[PDB]
C-alpha cells in the first residue's frame, strides 16, 4: 500500500515564511528519493526541488532558487521545505512525489514520477 | 623546587634593562618556562615563553619583539630584555615553571616570588 | 519562467489519433533521452504515462506512444476515448541541473 | 648548532649530549572523507573517437571503488602493544548506523567541521575532494547525451587530477591492506597537511614544529580504513600528538673494552649494554632501545613513547661514575675479542683487538692514524674514513665540538678470569655478588682441604 | 580584554558550595583546549588550584571540583572554609593571544 498525504497550506499573509511537510507510509523511504513540485490554477506544472537519500544534493529550480530550502528526516520520513519571501504568485497547490530506485545522486536518473500525492493549496491575500 | 629571581626597580620608560631568573631547580633543563605579570588593578596576563634550548620562543601580542627572552642551561638561569618600556609595563613580574602536558600544554606550576617593576615618572 | 511550448488545446473525434508535440533547444527536450509525457485530470494527481522517450510504466494502455525528433518531443494516441479530456505535459532534464516542464496541452473529445 | 659528546674511556661509550627531544605522547585522530557518486551505465550509442579516455577512466573508477568495497639490545625487556588503537576505535564507532550520515550532513559545504559522535568523541571531520560537483556538473551532462560525444579531450585531464589521486588510494590500500606507514601525499598533500596542523588542539609552537617537519610527522602518522557505506568512503589518520618538546636527549653508543691478552680465548671482558636514546621527559627519563623507532633530523629527534622506559632521573650518575651505589648499570660480559667499531654523531669509536689492522685515513693526507690496542675514538673533524678488520666506515660531517676524556681500563679492576660468559642479563650488583660468592666458594674449598 | 569572561563580583558565606563559570570563544576552550584554575591569596605567590579540571595537585582539598562543557568551564567549592579569600583564575590557549588568562574572581567570606 503506497500513499502520499500532505500537511500544511491554507491562507498565508504576504511574507509569513512557512515550513511545509509531506507524509508518506507503506514503503521504503530512505531507499528512494522524494521531491516537490507545484502547479497554480490558470497555468501548468512548475518544478521546484528534489532531494536524495539522507540530506544531500538539494536541487532547486533556476527561477525559484534562494527563496526556498529543503531537508528530510529519517525518523518520521517526512520531507520538509521552508519557503521565504512569499509573493503574490505562490498561490498554488504543492505536491510531494517520489522517484529514483538505486542509491544515486544524479538528477538524470532522478526523473521518474512513480507515485503522486494530493497537494496543499496555498493562497496569499490581505 | 622553589624559585628565586631579581631585577625589579623604578626605571624611566623607553630604555632597555635586564631581568634575571635564578631558579634553583636541580634539573632545570626539561621544564618549560614562562614569564607572566600582574598589573595592580587589572588581572594577570602571560608575557613570554621558552622551551628548553630556546628554539621555540613565543610572546604575547602586547609585545612583538619588545621583550627578548633567553635562558642559559649550564648556568641554570634565565634572562629577559625590556627593549622598549611603556607606562603599561609596570607590574609584578613572575617566573613560572610548567610541566609537560598530557596533550602538550604548560601547567603553570610552582612559581617565583615575584619582582615589582615600575616605570612611572 | 522558461518552459516548453505546447498547444493550448487539441480536439479530436473518438477513435482518432492525435500527434501533440513540444519543442525546445538542444540543452532541453532536444536529445539527452529524458523525454516524458504526463496526463492529469482536474482535481486528480498527475500520472506517468510516458517515460524515457518511448517506454511505458506498469498498468498503462499501449495506445500511447512517445517519440522524439531533433528538438521536438511528440505523443501519439490510437483509438481516442471519452476519458482523455485532460491536461498533458512533456518533462525533461535540462542541461542546467533542473527538470524543465511544458506549458500543458488540453486534450478534448467532441 | 652545539652538538657534543664525551667518549668515556673508563667505560668505552658515547653519550651525544645536546638535542631536543620532541617526544610524541598521544594520538590525534581525524576522519578524512571523499564523496563519490554511484555512476550507472554510460548510456552511449556508438563508439566515436573522442570519448574513449572518459569511458575507460570511469570504468577504472568503478573497478577501483568496487575493489575498495570488497576490501571489507634491550629488546627483550621491551613490551608490545596495539599502535592502531584510537583510530580503529573511531572506525568501530563509525560502524554504528546513522553516524556517518551526521558527517555527510554536517560537512555539506564547509571544508572542515567538527561533529560529536555517540561516545563523546568530537575530534574533527574533513573533506578531501568534491566529486559530487565535478561529476554531476562537468561530466554527466556531457557523457549521457544521445549518441554521446565529449566536447573536447581537454575537459578530461582535470578529471585526471580528480581521479588519479583516488587510484593511488586503491593500490596503496590493496597492498598494505588498510594500515599504511608512511602516509602518502595522496591521502594528504603537503598544503593540506599544513592546513590540518592549523586545526588540531595543540599549542602554536607545536604547530611551528610540525610545519617545519611535515615529512617527519608524515612518516610517523598512520592511516586506518573506516566504513564505506552510503558511498562516503573515508579513513582516519592517527597523526601523533607531541607532549614534551625541547628537552635534552642523548644517544648512548657503546664499544667493546677487552684486554689484548697474549693467550687468545682467555681474555674476559665486560661491555656496556645501554644502547639507545635517553630523553629527560619531566622528572624522569624515557629510554628507547630501538634506534629505528627514533628518527633524527637536524638536531631534532622524534621517537615513540609506547615502547619507552620511564627510568628515574639517576641515569647520568651511572653515566659519569660507573661504580656508583645508586644504579644497577647493566653490563654484558664475555670472553669474546671481536674487532668492532661504532659511529657516533661527531666521531668514530673503534675497539679492534688482537691481530687486526686499524687505520683512520682522510682524503687529504692519506692515512693519519693507526689504532694499536684498546678502545680508541676519533673526532669527526679529524678524520674522514676508518678501516677496521676488513670493513670501511664513514664518520658524519656535521659541525660540532667533541672531546675525549681520559678514562681507565676498568677491566683490570677485576680478576683475570672469574667472569662467567654465559649470561645475557647482568648488572654490577649481580655480577659483584657472583664474584663474592665464587670467592667464598673457593676459600671454603681451600679451607676444607 | 581577555577572551576568558567570568564575573568578578561573587562572594558567599562559609558553609555552602560556590560555582565559578568562565566562558570563551570557539578558538579557546571549545577548540579542544583544557582549563586551569589558580588562586591569588595576597602575599605568597599564586599557585594552581586545579589543572585541566579533573586531576588536582598534591596539597589541595576535595572542595574544589572542576568541569568543562563546550566553551564554558566551572569550578565549585562545597562547604566553604573561611581562609579561601583569594582571586581565582581561568586559563586556555586561544589561537590568537597564546596563553590567555581570565580576569579573575575575588572570592571572600561574609
Amino acid at each position: 500500500q503506497v500513499q502520499l498525504v500532505e500537511s500544511g497550506g491554507g491562507v498565508v499573509q504576504p511574507g509569513t515564511s512557512l515550513t511545509l511537510s509531506c507524509a508518506a507510509s507503506g514503503f521504503t523511504f530512505r531507499t528512494y528519493a522524494f521531491h516537490w513540485v507545484r502547479q497554480a490554477p490558470g497555468k501548468g506544472l512548475e518544478w521546484l526541488a528534489l532531494v536524495t537519500y539522507d540530506g544531500t544534493t538539494q536541487y532547486y529550480a533556476d527561477s525559484v532558487k534562494g527563496r526556498l530550502t529543503i531537508y528530510r528526516d529519517n525518523s518520521k520520513n517526512t520531507l520538509f521545505l521552508h519557503l521565504n519571501s512569499l509573493r503574490r504568485d505562490d498561490t498554488a497547490i504543492y505536491f510531494c512525489a517520489r522517484g529514483g530506485e538505486g542509491s544515486f545522486s544524479w538528477l538524470g536518473y532522478l526523473q521518474y514520477m512513480d507515485v503522486w500525492g494530493q497537494g496543499t493549496t496555498v493562497t496569499v491575500s490581505s | 623546587v622553589q624559585l628565586v629571581e631579581s631585577g625589579g626597580g623604578l626605571v624611566k620608560p623607553g630604555e632597555s634593562l635586564r631581568l634575571s631568573c635564578a631558579v634553583s631547580g636541580s634539573m632545570f633543563s626539561s621544564y618549560v618556562m614562562h614569564w607572566v605579570r600582574q598589573a595592580p588593578g587589572k588581572g594577570l596576563d602571560w608575557v613570554s615563553s621558552i622551551t628548553g634550548g630556546g628554539n621555540y620562543i613565543s610572546y604575547a601580542d602586547s609585545v612583538k619583539g619588545r621583550f627578548i627572552i633567553s635562558r642559559d642551561n649550564g648556568r641554570n638561569s634565565l634572562s629577559l630584555q625590556m627593549s622598549s618600556l611603556r607606562v603599561d609595563d609596570t607590574a609584578v613580574y613572575y617566573c613560572v615553571r610548567g610541566l609537560s602536558g598530557v596533550m602538550g600544554v604548560t601547567w603553570f606550576d610552582s612559581w617565583g616570588q615575584g619582582t615589582l617593576v615600575t616605570v612611572s615618572s | 519562467q522558461s518552459a516548453l511550448t505546447q498547444p493550448a488545446s487539441v480536439s479530436g473525434s473518438p477513435g482518432q489519433s492525435i500527434t501533440l508535440s513540444c519543442t525546445g533547444t538542444s540543452s532541453d527536450i532536444g536529445d539527452y533521452d529524458y523525454v516524458s509525457w504526463y496526463q492529469k485530470y482536474p482535481d486528480t494527481a498527475p500520472k506517468l504515462v510516458i517515460y524515457d522517450v518511448s517506454e511505458r510504466p506498469s498498468g498503462v494502455s499501449t495506445r500511447f506512444s512517445g517519440s522524439k525528433s531533433g528538438n521536438t518531443a511528440s505523443l501519439t494516441i490510437s483509438g481516442l476515448q471519452p476519458e482523455d479530456e485532460a491536461d498533458y505535459y512533456c518533462n525533461s532534464y535540462s542541461s542546467t541541473n533542473t527538470l524543465k516542464f511544458g506549458g500543458g496541452t488540453k486534450l478534448t473529445v467532441l | 648548532q652545539n652538538i657534543t659528546e664525551e667518549f668515556y674511556q673508563s667505560t668505552c661509550s658515547a653519550v651525544s649530549k645536546g638535542y631536543l627531544s620532541a617526544l610524541r605522547t598521544g594520538w590525534y585522530t581525524s576522519v578524512i572523507t571523499i564523496e563519490l557518486s554511484n555512476i550507472k551505465e554510460n548510456k552511449c550509442n556508438g563508439t566515436d573517437a573522442k570519448v574513449k579516455l572518459i569511458k575507460q577512466e570511469l570504468d577504472k573508477y568503478k573497478n577501483a571503488v568496487t575493489e575498495l568495497q570488497l576490501l571489507m639490545f634491550l629488546g627483550f625487556l621491551l613490551g608490545v602493544g596495539s599502535a592502531i588503537a584510537s583510530g580503529v576505535a573511531v572506525c568501530k564507532v563509525l560502524h554504528l548506523e546513522g553516524e556517518v550520515n551526521k558527517i555527510k550532513s554536517a560537512l555539506l559545504s564547509t571544508n572542515k567541521a567538527v561533529v560529536s559522535l555517540s561516545n563523546g568523541v568530537s575530534v574533527l571531520t574533513f573533506k578531501v575532494l568534491d566529486l559530487k560537483n565535478y561529476i554531476d556538473k562537468q561530466l554527466l551532462p556531457i557523457l549521457n547525451k544521445q549518441s554521446c560525444s565529449i566536447s573536447n579531450i581537454e575537459t578530461v585531464i582535470e578529471f585526471q587530477q580528480k581521479n588519479n589521486r583516488l587510484l593511488e588510494i586503491t593500490r596503496e590500500f590493496s597492498v598494505n591492506a588498510g594500515v599504511t606507514t608512511p602516509v602518502s601525499t595522496y591521502m594528504l598533500t603537503n598544503s593540506e597537511l599544513l592546513s590540518l596542523i592549523n586545526d588540531m588542539p595543540i599549542t602554536n609552537d607545536q604547530k611551528k614544529l610540525m610545519s617545519n617537519n611535515v615529512q617527519i610527522v608524515r612518516q610517523q602518522s598512520y592511516s586506518i580504513m573506516c566504513i564505506i557505506k552510503e558511498e562516503v568512503l573515508a579513513y582516519v589518520v592517527q597523526l601523533p600528538l607531541y607532549g614534551v618538546i625541547d628537552t635534552p636527549c642523548w644517544k648512548l653508543h657503546t664499544s667493546p673494552l677487552c684486554t689484548t691478552n697474549t693467550k687468545e680465548g682467555s681474555n674476559i671482558c665486560l661491555t656496556r649494554t645501554d644502547r639507545g636514546w635517553y630523553c629527560d621527559n619531566a622528572g624522569s627519563v624515557s629510554f628507547f632501545p630501538q634506534a629505528e623507532t627514533c628518527k633524527v633530523q637536524s638536531n631534532r629527534v622524534f621517537c615513540d613513547t609506547m615502547n619507552s622506559l620511564t627510568l628515574p632521573s639517576e641515569v647520568n650518575l651511572c653515566n659519569v661514575d660507573i661504580f656508583n651505589p645508586k644504579y644497577d648499570c647493566k653490563i654484558m660480559t664475555s670472553k669474546t675479542d671481536v674487532s668492532s667499531s661504532v659511529i657516533t654523531s661527531l666521531g668514530a669509536i673503534v675497539s679492534c683487538y688482537g691481530k687486526t689492522k686499524c687505520t683512520a685515513s682522510n682524503k687529504n693526507r692519506g692515512i693519519i692514524k693507526t689504532f694499536s690496542n684498546g678502545c680508541d675514538y676519533v673526532s669527526n673533524k679529524g678524520v674522514d674514513t676508518v678501516s677496521v678488520g676488513n670493513t670501511l666506515y664513514y664518520v658524519n660531517k656535521q659541525e660540532g665540538k667533541s672531546l675525549y676524556v681520559k678514562g681507565e681500563p676498568i677491566i683490570n679492576f677485576y680478576d683475570p678470569l672469574v667472569f662467567p660468559s654465559d649470561e645475557f642479563d647482568a648488572s654490577i650488583s649481580q655480577v659483584n655478588e657472583k664474584i663474592n660468592q665464587s670467592l667464598a666458594f673457593i676459600r671454603k674449598s681451600d679451607e676444607l682441604l | 580584554q581577555s577572551v576568558l569572561t567570568q564575573p568578578p563580583s561573587v562572594s558567599g558565606a562559609p558553609g555552602q558550595r560556590v560555582t565559578i563559570s568562565c566562558t570563551g570563544s570557539s578558538s579557546n576552550i571549545g577548540a579542544g583546549f583544557d582549563v586551569h584554575w589558580y588562586q591569588h591569596l595576597p602575599g605568597k605567590a599564586p599557585k594552581v588550584i586545579i589543572y585541566e579540571n579533573s586531576h588536582r595537585p598534591s596539597g589541595v582539598p576535595d572542595r574544589f571540583f572542576g568541569s568543562k562543557s563546550g566553551t564554558s568551564a566551572s569550578l565549585s567549592i562545597s562547604g566553604l572554609q573561611p581562609e579561601d579569600e583569594a582571586d581565582y583564575y581561568c586559563q586556555s590557549y586561544d589561537r590568537g593571544l597564546d596563553w590567555v588568562f581570565g580576569g579573575g574572581t575575588k572570592l571572600t567570606v561574609l
